């Protein structure tokens, strides 16, 4: 499958992934091309914030579509 | 002296010291001091602005006084631009306000090279015909503008910056140059000093991976972990390596960013896009800092630098002895420092042929323009003619986020339809409750003279139509903020030169609480 | 009285219906007046977003409106915190804030509340409408959160929506935000998205003593380890991260342990931000982020639109992104999904064991936690941190087990924390 993702910056992102592929390993492709932890990667799929233990068809993601990494601040 | 670095300690871990001196001294000029207008600004006095000037040559109503926090009542009437200034003053006494009675158009007949003395001009709620003429004024000028709106729930705001370059661009985060790929010599020197074992487990995992990665080169004649299963057959020959399965975290570690280390040396596509500009390629006596430290880099990777950037010099902190890491980390540092005095020397050279003196460019920009080497970034901004003119409209751009009815894109056309109704009748839509009525076709009949003068066959539900009426050219307060914080950022963004700016035009929709740029 | 135009660029709003408009809205002359006279809205903490916050709500119609903050004014807020000036430094954040407030805007009413929001109990909230956020710590944010909760009233399963109070909360650090509307027993909660923070960089001690290698690591150790080995400042006496002399000190200490070490970078500013755990903050960002707040609480207040479904992140950086979602609200939620959770402990498993469960969980990150069972149709004290004559006579019972210690089956225990107000329940399930 070729899905996107959307970092925090809005640059978008491609990734290799077969629906066998755990969340896990899914942030594990977006580090190896930006940069980002995977640690600090908290990806959000239609409301939805992907488990990294679960797999990309436990979130009926397919091929096309568009994953979101967002953050929440302690701050203010 | 001391008492500043005190309150502004906030921002002082952000843009840092010279952040600051660039800011402190720049002179930002306001074209109106509505809210929009008066809430950039309070953004800007804050962090400690240099000095800024308030152009406007309207009166304080009465609802300009009930949505504005620099404006009492008891300044109805007294001219808004003065009016303004005094509450804006109270902020900061570090910064110099200044203001001028005299209309924004005024301005441009009696003086239109008044603006040249600005290091930027922010203009808020100007119409078409104003909004225009300025900015052709401005960018013949090398004026940097940036003109914000603030209609109903919807936020514009469009910069115009012919060339604005960066070398701190200050990415969130990035692949860290390690160099395992492509060592250099005393990086390969060093990993040969280690050996076989006390130190085990306080061993950097740079040096864990190196190792292994030399006796994988062996069995694998030349060949190096490409595969996703290649790479997994490599964490393994390290766990193999797990000297007692006893104690060795750091192991793990190295296994787990065998994921990233094995591949980060490559010239960003950006930066390649830079190189292969007309600007750095044909160098001139005209030609700024910023192209030649472009080109010094361009020279550089192609001789010393062996295809590749310098060498950043900074290494991620990882479980290890005391001793060694910073030994490791001495060697990037040296190396770092090394490449630093190669670019350099490029850099000389090509000072010198366009005839200007080797110190003409300080050490302290050198050794910037070298850590951030991949990090460059270079924003030309269309100006507003070509967005404008007939034959440049990106009509590409309009018509392929109009596929979603409600892609922020259709307020800019609302938007563009209000500047036109409001030629095409002098006032704009719904301003009274009366007018409500009516307007709401008056509107389409423009939302169409405008489509149709640009052919554009994009849908545009009457939903809007509705809404830019019940609007009423109003200016919400908490919208005015937001545009106030955002574009007030983009303005430090440009005087110091150390963020990227956003490109072209940027849309807000307090409706549904979304945003998105656009190059228009 | 109130004068000519002053709430104009808000009538239309009020007065004129609308397409995107709220089902439940009715256009209305009255409206306005409705909304200053009587919408309670209460403020929480007043620093950035705080300040902002209120300019925003008493400009848009708000006249009822209190704030509570803790805080006093410090010189490192002036570049963000524009209704303090250097002439208050001292006073209380919360009464400046009022003060300043009520005069630049004619008849606003902010009534300061110089306390900490723990101060208070659901009596005191249940008088509020809508309760905006502009915190600075996820303990508050979950305190306040649970607060809400409690508000809720069930008819027999049915949740009362009029018992119901909107949560708006912000947050800020840099150049990045995020605003998120929450309504409790219906949208994710704070403890619904708990895991959307970032992780916290927890130096190892073995690394702070044993080796260092960053600067932040010989600050670390002068702070965490060094001084209260030498008391520096009289023996018992705790470490300022706001006094000069203290901040000074470790400094010192850090350049010493740094220079023995042959570590570069040992700033004085790095002491400070080490030690006071230091966000940085602009006031662009808190001006952005209370502003969608505030137009979010504008809409729910008056049904003018539709409110933010759950989020937004916000980011200057690169240019501008803000991302809009709507989060999922976790059905298994310690504290808005009503049924208690189910643990999962073999009966040989000891206290301690269901304890760091807690602690150390992902979905519950609990602080210091309290267990307690109708252990004789009484209930009785498991194990509680709280307190330390409770903690002696408790912690030996800290290694016994499920059944070692009475600990029947088919029983929930009762869950306290410093996290929420309320009390979480877990019932237990023997399969071992
Ligand atoms: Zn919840």
């Amino acid at each position: 499958m070729l899905i996107k993702v959307k970092t925090l910056t809005g640059k978008e992102i491609e990734i290799d992934i077969e629906p066998t592929d755990k969340v896990e390993r899914i942030k594990e492709r977006v580090e190896e091309k930006e940069g980002i932890p995977p640690q600090q990667q908290r990806l959000i799929y239609s409301g939805k914030q992907m488990n990294d233990e679960k797999t990309a068809a436990d979130y009926k993601i397919l091929g096309g579509s568009v994953l979101h990494l967002v953050l929440r601040l302690r701050g203010g | 002296k001391l008492l500043k670095e005190q309150k502004y300690d906030r921002q002082l871990r952000l843009w840092g010291d010279h952040g600051q001196e660039a800011l402190e001294s720049a002179h930002v000029c306001l074209i109106n001091a509505t809210a929009t207008g008066t809430e950039i600004l309070k953004n800007l006095v804050l962090p400690g602005i240099g000095s800024f000037t308030i152009i406007d040559g309207n009166q304080v109503s009465g609802e300009d006084a009930g949505n504005n926090f620099f404006l009492q009542r008891s300044s109805i009437g007294k001219n808004r631009a003065e009016a303004a200034m005094e509450f804006l003053q109270e902020l900061n006494s570090d910064v110099s306000g200044s203001f001028v009675e005299e209309s924004p158009e005024n301005l441009l007949d009696n003086d239109p090279s008044f603006f040249c003395r600005f290091t930027v001009v922010v203009a808020t709620q100007l119409p078409e015909s104003t909004s225009l003429r300025l900015a052709d004024v401005l960018w013949n000028s090398q004026i940097p503008l940036l003109i914000c709106r603030t209609y109903g729930l919807v936020g514009y705001m469009r910069i115009i910056i012919k060339e604005h370059p960066v070398i701190e661009s200050h990415p969130d985060n990035a692949l860290e140059d390690l160099r395992l790929d492509k060592p250099f010599p005393e990086l390969r020197e060093h990993f040969q000093s280690y050996d076989d074992m006390e130190d085990h487990s306080h061993t950097p995992w740079i040096v864990i991976i190196a190792k292994y990665l030399a006796q994988w080169y062996s069995e694998t004649n030349g060949r190096i972990p490409k595969t996703y299963k290649e790479k997994e057959d490599f964490r393994d020959l390290i766990r193999q390596g797990i000297l007692k399965p006893e104690d060795e975290e750091n192991f793990e570690e190295a296994i787990k960013n065998v994921n990233t280390a094995l591949n980060t040396t490559q010239i960003p596509s950006s930066i390649e896009d830079i190189f292969n500009d007309d600007r750095c390629i044909n160098i001139t006596k005209q030609t700024p800092s910023f192209w030649i430290l472009a080109r010094a880099l361009k020279e550089f990777v192609a001789k010393e630098g062996q295809g590749n950037l310098p060498v950043r010099g900074t290494i991620p902190d990882m479980i290890a002895d005391s001793g060694k890491y910073i030994k490791l980390q001495n060697v990037y540092r040296e190396k770092a420092k090394k490449d630093a005095a190669a670019v350099g020397n490029h850099v000389a050279k090509l000072l010198q042929s366009i005839g200007q003196a080797p110190e003409s460019i300080s050490e302290k920009e050198l050794k910037l323009l070298c850590s951030n080497s991949a990090f460059l970034r270079v924003v030309r901004c269309r100006s507003l003619a070509e967005e404008y003119g007939l034959d440049t409209i990106n009509k590409d751009e309009i018509i392929s986020s109009m596929d979603n009815p409600d892609n922020e894109i259709v307020l800019y056309l609302m938007l563009r339809a209000v500047d036109r109704f409001h030629k095409q009748q002098g006032r704009y839509p719904g301003v009274s409750n009366y007018q409500v009525e009516e307007d709401i076709g008056k509107l389409k009949s423009c939302l169409t003279g405008f489509l149709q003068e640009y052919g554009l066959s994009v849908m545009v539900k009457d939903d809007y139509v509705h809404e830019f009426c019940r609007y009423g050219a109003a200016e919400p307060h908490t919208i005015a903020a937001f545009l106030g914080g955002a574009a007030a950022q983009e303005v430090i963004k440009i005087i110091t030169k150390q963020f990227v700016i956003f490109n072209n035009t940027y849309i807000y929709s307090g409706m549904s609480q979304t945003s998105a740029t656009f190059q228009l | 009285l109130d004068w000519e135009g002053r709430w104009n660029h808000v009538k239309k709003f009020l007065e004129r219906s609308g397409p995107f408009t709220h089902p439940d809205f009715e256009p209305s002359t009255e409206s306005l007046q409705f909304l200053l006279d009587t919408c309670k809205v209460l403020v929480i903490g007043a620093g950035g977003l705080g300040c902002e916050l209120l300019k925003n709500l008493a400009l848009s119609g708000f006249r009822q409106i209190h704030v509570i903050d803790m805080d006093t004014i410090d010189v490192s807020n002036l570049n963000r915190q524009f209704l303090f000036r250097p002439k208050d430094i001292g006073r209380p954040k919360a009464e400046v804030a009022a003060e300043f407030l009520n005069d630049r805007v004619p008849n606003c009413n902010v009534v300061p509340h110089f306390n900490k929001i723990q101060d208070f109990n659901d009596t005191f909230y249940r008088q509020f409408h809508i309760i905006v956020c502009g915190l600075d710590s996820i303990i508050a944010r979950r305190w306040i959160n649970g607060m809400l909760i409690s508000l809720l009233n069930y008819e027999d399963g049915v949740l009362d929506p009029s018992s119901i109070v909107p949560l708006i909360d912000g947050g800020t650090e840099g150049f990045k935000g995020n605003a998120a509307v929450i309504l409790p027993g219906m949208t994710a909660c704070i403890e619904c998205t708990l895991e959307l923070y970032p992780p916290q960089v927890n130096f190892p001690m073995a690394t702070i003593a044993s080796m260092p290698r960053l600067p932040e690591h010989c600050i670390e150790y002068v702070r965490m380890l060094q001084w209260p080995k030498e008391q520096p400042f009289g023996e018992g006496v705790p470490l300022d991260g706001d006094d000069p002399e203290h901040i000074q000190w470790i400094f010192q200490k850090s350049l010493e342990r740094a220079s023995q070490y042959n570590i570069r970078g040992v700033t004085y500013r790095l002491t400070q931000g080490v030690v006071k755990r230091i966000i940085p903050a602009v006031a662009s960002t808190n001006a952005v982020i209370a502003a969608v707040c505030a137009t979010e609480v504008f809409k729910i207040a008056t049904s003018a639109y539709i409110p933010l479904n759950n989020y937004l992140v916000f980011n200057d950086v690169d240019g501008l992104y803000t991302y809009t979602f709507e989060a999922e609200r976790k059905e298994n939620c310690p504290a808005c999904s009503q049924l208690p959770q189910n643990i999962q402990f073999s009966p040989s498993a000891k206290l301690q064991e269901v304890l760091d469960y807690l602690t150390n969980s992902a979905s519950l990150q609990m602080k210091s936690p309290a267990i307690t069972a109708t252990l004789e149709g009484k209930n009785r004290t498991l194990y509680l941190q709280s307190v330390t004559s409770i903690e002696e006579r408790t912690r030996p019972n800290l290694s016994k087990t499920l059944k070692e210690l009475g600990l029947v089956d088919g029983q929930e225990l009762a869950v306290a924390d410093v996290t929420t107000p309320q009390t979480v329940l877990f019932k237990l399930h023997f399969t071992s």
